[PDB]
RNA sequence: CAUCCGGUCGAUCCUGCCGGAGCGCGACGCUCUCCCCAAGGACGAAGCCAUGCAUGCCCGCUCACCGGACGCGGCGGAC
RNA sequence: GUCGCGGCGCGCCGAGGGCCCGACGCCUGGCGGAGAAUCAGGGUUCGACUCCGGAGAGCGGGCCUGCGAGACGGCCCGCACAUCCAAGGACGGCAGCAGGCGCGGAACUUGCCCAAUGCGCGGCGCGCGAGGCAGCGACGGGGAGCGCGCGAGCGAGGCGGGCCCACAGCCCCCGCCGCGGAGCCGAGGGCAAGCUGGUGCCAGCAGCCGCGGUAAUUCCAGCUCGGCGAGCGUCGCGCGGCGCUGCUGCAGUUGAAACGCCCGUAGUUGGCCCCCCGCCGCCACGAGGAAACGGGAGCGCUCCAGGCAGGCCCGUUGGAC
């Protein structure tokens, strides 16, 4: 009945991107050139498990 | 680079005082410039003179 | 009134009717790469200048070829096309305008012009040299990215005298 | 044909255009005038008022939930509306007789979503916006 | 510079509307490194107005004080 | 009578004038045009505001001066407001520039100067809140940037000198030190973009379809990711979308829609034929009539938004149309 009820973990430090053109540079690299079988998605859990 | 402008020669001196505008002079050691004074106070002075009725050079 | 009324302005780009297209996307994000472009407001005004180029080019072609005003126009666009480098010399037919694309346009920016000259190794470098005031033009120091080369000074770029 | 053709038939068609757009609900909505006198607002793009009764309305039966909005009364006009305040827990910062100001929804002058009969949004109290006191930009404490 | 997409059904084709996608004019909200141009109490109150400024100049007429004042007169104040 | 024609006014006479090719009346949150927004072509909506023209100076009337005003930073009266009074009297009109109250969703300094463009008077000048300069200013438009590279270099910023300026800033140039800072929306579809923890048809999201009753791919948080970018998002209006107002170019058996039938006036539409003359429409050309805006020729304000400049050995340098 109490509004708010439902409304605690810290931020992770990481070093800022390079912003302005060199974002550019970074995402033609993401895509044309570094590598991103079974075709390929944009942050699936597979992908993401092989960094980890 | 480049750096262009404009001059004006005179032939004499009196020439130069007669045709040419004051802050120019002024700008130049040609002359001295009195320090202006604040035209707010003179439209005041004007008004408060036109106020006044036959002698008003007392205000 | 203030004379500043008199002033005129315009704007000099478009936005596409439907932003959300994957192709287009990728088409512009690789001539963005390509020619390390900064935002995407340039290749608007490229398509611009270019869609204006082309409706001139198709009124002037919808006309007779010994009318007045297409011979004065034609001639007229002829002229500024070639001086600009954009238009290969050796064409001198109005078609040929229509075939034109805008890696044309970029291929005559200052970046381009001092890449193909070897002067620098990326166009992200030129462009870090283009800021720094390190390039010149006719003895001239230009200091825009995006300032666009004549035929007639393509052999008059170098290096600034005065820079380090 | 059905339609008249002849080369001196222009102040015919002009007539039957004239008398025959005003039957799109849109064009009538737009340019006979009887919305504009019954909008609150009066083709305004959003009001000021004063919060009388705060109040919660239930959803629509596909639905199951209670909606929190207040009664406003506006200035200009002394007429009364109800408007709601979307986010989150954001009823706990509106307080009874307080000032605000009132929008409009996404659409024009119908019903938006579940919520039946409720035309406003809240967007100001007190002179802060409501989206900047939910994501703790500002805080009320002169209230 | 000649573009469509989602929603009535157990499924299907239509009519038909609802909604989305663009540009411009204003208001609200978050935020903001440098330079250039630039609008700005018009929006059913042509409602109310302290305070200061917005139209002066000068040929004629000097026994004025030591010719400058002031006044008469002329032009302008209908732009 | 008027500067003057005229029912403009008066006397007399006669009877007329306008109307579905829409009179008269009523309404308008009605100044008009040059033009603005939108965008295949045909069009729709707007046009307080820069130039031209009209009208007004609290409402309604009257008048003097003067070539010229039915003028209001000129006078007289009534009405509604307002002010000073040593209570008998006197006095005012910001829809001029700043500033204040009220109202509203909504809108800036009670600054400096005639140096420029012009106007008034005038011989080596004065004045001008016209106008110019500065201040506030994310209405808005244009140009650069928060790195490149395995080391060097350049910004913003500060301290000084020039140039400019009516006085000062600003831009730009020269010297010594040298603050490198990105947000707003979203991640089921339309529509580009997915991992744990909570809650449990509650709290909440959602323009539409819909989610939430124990994995919630949709709520609240963290990670990650996408779009635009010094800008992003929300609300209202207009154009487009819309061939859903249809001239181009809709539909009318059953989806919404052919009068129950006939006669018939206005209105709209009307077979074929004459070789040349006249008249109407039509096509082409031309004269005449403001620019600004728009189009457009030429010119490297470092580019650009712009502006009409500018080069020396210039169509008579140019501003064509
Ligand atoms: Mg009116
Ligand atoms: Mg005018
Ligand atoms: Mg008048
Ligand atoms: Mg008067
Ligand atoms: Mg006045
Ligand atoms: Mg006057
Ligand atoms: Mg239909
Ligand atoms: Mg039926
Ligand atoms: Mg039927």
């Amino acid at each position: 009945t109490s509004a708010g009820k439902v409304r605690k973990k810290e931020k992770k430090e990481k070093p800022r991107p390079p912003r302005g053109r060199a974002y550019k540079r970074l995402l033609y690299n993401k895509n044309f050139v570094d590598d991103t079988h079974n075709g390929r998605r944009l942050g699936p859990n597979n992908l993401l498990i092989r960094q980890k | 680079g480049h750096t262009v402008g404009f001059c004006n020669a005179y032939q004499n001196m009196d020439a130069l005082m007669k045709y040419e505008p004051g802050f120019r002079k002024i700008r130049c050691g040609l002359i001295e410039a009195p320090k202006p004074v604040s035209r707010k106070q003179l439209k005041n002075l004007k008004n408060r003179r036109l106020k006044k009725r036959g002698t008003e050079k007392a205000t | 009134p203030r004379i500043s009324r008199h002033r005129n302005s315009s704007k000099t780009y478009s936005t596409p009717k439907k932003p959300f297209t994957k192709p287009r996307l990728d088409a512009e994000l690789k001539l963005c790469g390509e020619y390390g472009l900064k935002c995407k407001r340039e290749i608007y005004r490229a398509r611009y200048m270019l869609a204006k180029i082309r409706r001139t080019a198709r009124n002037l072609l919808t006309l007779d070829e010994n009318d007045i005003k297409r011979r004065f126009e034609g001639a007229a666009l002829l002229r500024r096309l070639h001086m600009l480098g954009i238009l290969d010399e050796e064409k001198d037919q109005l078609d040929y305008v229509l075939g034109l694309r805008i890696e044309d346009i970029f291929k005559r920016r200052l970046q381009s012009v001092i890449v193909e000259s070897k002067l620098a190794k990326s166009v992200h470098h030129a462009r870090n040299m283009i800021k720094a005031r390190h390039i010149s033009v006719g003895g001239q120091i230009v200091n825009i990215p995006s300032y666009m080369v004549r035929i007639s000074n393509t052999s008059r770029v170098a290096i600034a005298d005065t820079s380090s | 044909m059905s339609k008249t053709s002849g080369l001196y038939t222009a102040r015919k068609l002009r007539t039957v255009r004239r008398v025959n757009r005003w039957a799109d609900k849109k064009y009538r909505k737009a340019h006979l005038g009887t919305w504009l006198k019954a909008n609150p607002l009066e083709g305004a793009c959003m009001a000021r008022g004063i919060v009388t009764q705060k109040i919660g309305i239930s959803a629509k039966q596909p639905n199951s939930a209670v909606r929190k909005a207040v009664r406003v009364q506006l200035t200009k006009n002394s007429k009364k509306i109800t408007a709601f305040v979307p986010r989150d827990g954001s009823i706990t910062y509106i307080d009874n007789n307080d000032e605000v100001l009132v929008a409009g929804f996404g659409r024009a002058g119908r019903a938006v979503g579940d919520i039946p009969g409720c035309r406003f949004k809240v967007i100001k109290v007190a002179g802060i916006g409501l989206l900047a006191l939910f994501l703790r930009k500002r805080e009320k404490r002169a209230r």
